[PDB]
């Protein structure tokens, strides 16, 4: 039971409720921007300078 | 004829303060003359009124209402406090008339 | 006249999927500490 | 039949309140409890330890503000209550934990 478990180790004391708080947002950050450019990005094929970048990346002149 | 009856009656009915269970004098803005009148209603009447005021709060925070069963009939409504009202108003020109002469 | 176009709308995609999570969060907080009154009840019980 | 001692239906705990409510008594009556473990169960010594610390105060203790308990202490200092008790009270299945005091309507909250 998770969250039992969660309870037990987690929320009860407001020392670790803190902790959890702190490292849950570090881990949330990481992982909430990458999803939400990688949801960007794909909505946005090609647009973006990203994408269009190599054509003169290096390749010109 | 009876028109103006029809139109209390109606108007009671619109106003919708029975809904909460609540009796026309329950609903009275407490200015000064209300609060002395207040002052002066017996125990029973008192407590009566301060439990319907404290249960239409209560519907009031809910967002709900009395089941239409329990809702104040128009002829029913007791108007407790108009007595008392009347007196202390009164009382009150009396004092403002006699201190202008 | 807005080079910043881009940037305004990926943040606009951050600002509703947080907004959607923060906003029910709440809701169901309010709810939780609201549930205390909402459903109280409540009795008159006079000598009489 | 006749010899087999029937085993209670247990009954289940709610943390909850019931507020009966009367300005016209002249003090105020407030119990707070959670569960016990019920008879049977060792702890039960070490929660009856642990009511003797808080123990209980009566306005005629003499020992007043010099009291041990921190509570009792309080109570003189900060005029808090006019009494109040802590208990442990048993069953075979369960149990309340808690404690009761008397104190006068504008003194309530502080106790608490
Ligand atoms: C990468 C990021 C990492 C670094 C960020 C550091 C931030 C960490 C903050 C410290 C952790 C907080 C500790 C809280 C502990 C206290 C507590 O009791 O919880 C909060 C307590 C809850 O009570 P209980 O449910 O009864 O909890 C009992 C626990 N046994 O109070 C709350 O409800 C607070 C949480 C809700 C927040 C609501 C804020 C709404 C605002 C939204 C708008 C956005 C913000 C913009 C800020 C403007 C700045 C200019
Ligand atoms: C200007 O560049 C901007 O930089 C931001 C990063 O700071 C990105 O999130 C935007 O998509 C990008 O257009
Ligand atoms: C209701 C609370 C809404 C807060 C939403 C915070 C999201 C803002 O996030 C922003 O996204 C940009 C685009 O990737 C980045 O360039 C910014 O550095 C970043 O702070």
């Amino acid at each position: 039971a998770l969250l039992r478990q969660a309870y037990s180790a987690l929320f009860r004391r407001t020392s670790t409720f803190a902790l959890t708080v702190v490292l849950g947002a570090v881990l949330f950050e990481r992982a909430f921007d990458q999803g939400a450019d990688a949801i960007f990005e794909h909505l946005n094929e090609g647009k973006l300078w990203k994408h269009i970048k190599h054509k003169y990346e290096a390749s010109e002149e | 004829g009876r028109l103006m009856d029809r139109i209390r009656k109606w108007y009671y009915n619109a106003a919708g303060f029975n809904k909460y269970g609540l009796m026309r004098d329950d609903t009275l803005y407490e200015d000064d003359d209300v609060k002395e009148a207040l002052k002066r209603l017996p125990e029973d009447l008192y407590n009566e009124r301060m439990f319907r005021i404290k249960r239409a709060l209560d519907l009031s925070l809910k967002h709900r209402i009395l089941p239409k069963e329990q809702w104040v009939k128009y002829e029913e409504d007791k108007p407790y406090l108009e007595p008392y009202l009347k007196e202390v108003i009164r009382e009150r020109l009396e004092r403002e008339a006699w201190n202008k002469k | 006249a807005e080079p910043e176009h881009d940037q305004r709308k990926r943040m606009g995609l951050k600002m509703l999927l947080i907004s959607a999570l923060l906003t029910s969060l709440l809701y169901y907080m309010k709810r939780h500490k609201w549930s205390v009154l909402k459903s109280r009840k409540m009795a008159y019980r006079p000598p009489k | 039949k006749e010899d087999a001692v029937p085993i209670l239906p247990r009954c289940r705990f709610t943390g909850s309140e019931i507020r009966a409510r009367d300005d016209a008594l002249p003090v105020a009556h407030v119990a707070l409890a959670v569960e016990g473990p019920g008879w049977a169960d060792p702890d039960n010594v070490v929660l009856h330890v642990a009511n003797a610390i808080i123990g209980r105060y009566d306005r005629t203790f003499g020992g007043g503000k010099h009291l041990s308990s921190r509570l009792a202490a309080l109570a003189v200092e900060h005029k808090l209550c006019h009494s109040f008790q802590t208990f442990n009270t048993s069953y075979s299945d369960t149990g309340l934990f808690g404690f009761h005091f008397v104190a006068d309507p504008l003194s309530i909250d502080d106790m608490m």
